[PDB]
């Protein structure tokens, strides 16, 4: 079922052949790659000096 | 046509462009 | 930071996946974000360089298979649904897929088409009545 | 002839004001735009 | 007497998104149109708060700057002071020794001594002077709203629209249910109270609210 992508169409018509056409097998969608956690600037600092 | 006038896509929401296109028509 | 690839940030409490793309509208002063119709997130000001970065949704569709039988041959061609794949195979990770579905997800054969993509089929330049019906005016058969 | 010439012209000429002038001529169409509009409007709006 | 109604005046930012273009339908404490606002002609008696209050006032000149902010007048709530002197304005909140016969060479400092025991003075530093003040406090956040706008001739409430964009927020943690105002030749000052509406703003390309229905 994960070979080829006649194999997903077979699978997911449920049948060992197939007619002519165009069949909708899966969906396909794109991961995050990292994280980009951003604060802004720290403009107040305790007086250490 | 400029009588009649018409987008986003979210949430696994999507929209098929029709198979005769308007030049054809 | 990272620009024009796929990223899942976190604003101040402002959680969600895009890309960073440069904007041009004009916030207010007192303004932080920014938003649209169906109340969802659009524009983000930046924090600490004070510029306004707009948000698009990472690439997804629907995927399906173009064959002209059994009988007839195994060949088959993918079209890939209204995203653009002209980019799709270098940025993503491919590791975990196996190299079956690397060799037809690739190769010197790519169509872009005004329905999507279209891998494994080549563009000729005659036209006939046509069987499969793909979109936008396009079509494809086994010659 | 002549005549009915020259009336199918007169009112091939005027079906384009009587289009133009009126806003509502062509709305069983945007009826129709419309309402696919509202419908997609109100089902993202459920998941909030 | 001479009391006055207000064309469509105190419509504020509800919040800090950003909009293009849209008609957004809000639900908050608003201002309703064309209601009655007590104006008065000297006399600063003490006014209740009512959950939020508005204030609009011709200020030629630096007269009237003294919010001094009250909770229950008694000896259990710390009653803030928002004292507003030209050179830089300071919001302290502390409780100081009421006088027997209150008031207030320009700025006189014998109102208290004791300020010690009140601590985080946390100073929040962010014809002309229509001084349209939306003094909101609820929910522990004081925020105040500002807009200075010409006018043609100091004669009356001008007519329009004027957005009502955020100035000061301030983490008080305190609240105020009576709140009266001492002065430092009539000085006209309006006071209005916000009580819950629903509002329909529409915005403009730019972002700016443009109109309103109430
Ligand atoms: C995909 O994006 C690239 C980068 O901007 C662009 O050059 C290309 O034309 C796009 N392909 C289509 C038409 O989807
Ligand atoms: C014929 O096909 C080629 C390759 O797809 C294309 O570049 C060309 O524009 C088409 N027609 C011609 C000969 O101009
Ligand atoms: C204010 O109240 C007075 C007294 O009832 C009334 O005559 C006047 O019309 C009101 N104006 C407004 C709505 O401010
Ligand atoms: C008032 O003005 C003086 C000017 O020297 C300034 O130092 C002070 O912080 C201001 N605030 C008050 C009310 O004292």
């Amino acid at each position: 079922c994960a070979l080829d992508p006649l194999s997903e169409t077979k699978c997911t018509l449920k049948s060992f052949t197939v007619e002519k056409g165009i069949y909708q097998t899966s969906n396909f969608r794109v991961q995050p790659t990292e994280s980009i956690v951003r604060f802004p600037n720290i403009t107040n600092l305790c007086p250490f000096g | 046509f400029n009588k009649v006038t018409l987008a986003q896509k979210f949430n696994g929401l999507t929209v098929l462009p029709p198979l005769l296109t308007d030049e054809m028509i | 930071l990272v620009k024009n690839k796929c990223v899942n940030f976190n604003f101040n409490g402002l959680t969600g996946t895009g890309v960073l793309t440069e904007s041009n509208k004009k916030f207010l002063p007192f303004q932080q974000f920014g938003r649209d119709i169906a109340d969802t997130t659009d524009a983000v000001r930046d924090p600490q360089t004070l510029e306004i970065l707009d948000i698009t949704p990472c690439s997804f569709g629907g995927v399906s298979v173009i064959t002209p039988g059994t009988n007839t041959s195994n060949q088959v061609a993918v079209l890939y649904q209204d995203v653009n794949c002209t980019e799709v195979p270098v940025a993503i990770h491919a590791d975990q897929l196996t190299p079956t579905w690397r060799v037809y997800s690739t190769g010197s054969n790519v169509f872009q088409t005004r329905a999507g993509c279209l891998i494994g089929a080549e563009h000729v330049n005659n036209s006939y009545e046509c069987d499969i019906p793909i979109g936008a005016g396009i079509c494809a058969s086994y010659q | 002839q002549k005549l009915i010439a020259n009336q199918f012209n007169s009112a091939i000429g005027k079906i384009q004001d009587s289009l133009s002038s009126t806003p509502s001529a062509l709305g069983k169409l945007q009826d129709v735009v419309n309402q696919n509009a509202q419908a997609l409007n109100t089902l993202v709006k459920q998941l909030s | 007497p001479a009391y006055t109604n207000s064309f469509t005046r105190g419509v504020y930012y509800p919040d800090k998104v950003f909009r293009s273009s849209v008609l957004h339908s809000t639900q908050d404490l608003f201002l309703p149109f064309f209601s009655n606002v007590t104006w008065f002609h000297f006399d600063n008696p003490v006014l209740p708060f009512n959950d939020g209050v508005y204030f609009a006032s011709t200020e030629k000149s630096n007269i009237i700057r003294g919010w001094i902010f009250g909770t229950t007048l008694d000896s259990k709530t710390q009653s803030l002071l928002i004292v507003n002197n030209a050179t830089n304005v300071v919001i302290k909140v502390c409780e100081f020794q009421f006088c027997n016969d209150p008031f207030l060479m320009e700025s006189e400092f014998r109102v208290y001594s004791s300020a010690n025991n009140c601590t985080f003075e946390y100073v929040s530093q962010p014809f002309k002077n229509l001084r349209e003040f939306v003094f909101k406090n609820i929910d522990g956040y004081f925020k105040i709203y500002s807009k200075h706008t010409p006018i043609n001739l100091v004669r009356d409430l001008p007519q329009g629209f004027s957005a009502l964009e955020p100035l000061v927020d301030l983490p008080i943690g305190i609240n105020i249910t009576r709140f009266q105002t001492l002065l430092a030749g009539a000085a006209a000052y309006y006071v209005g109270y916000l009580q819950p509406r629903t509002f329909l703003l529409k915005y403009n390309e730019n972002g700016t609210i443009t109109d309103a229905v109430d």
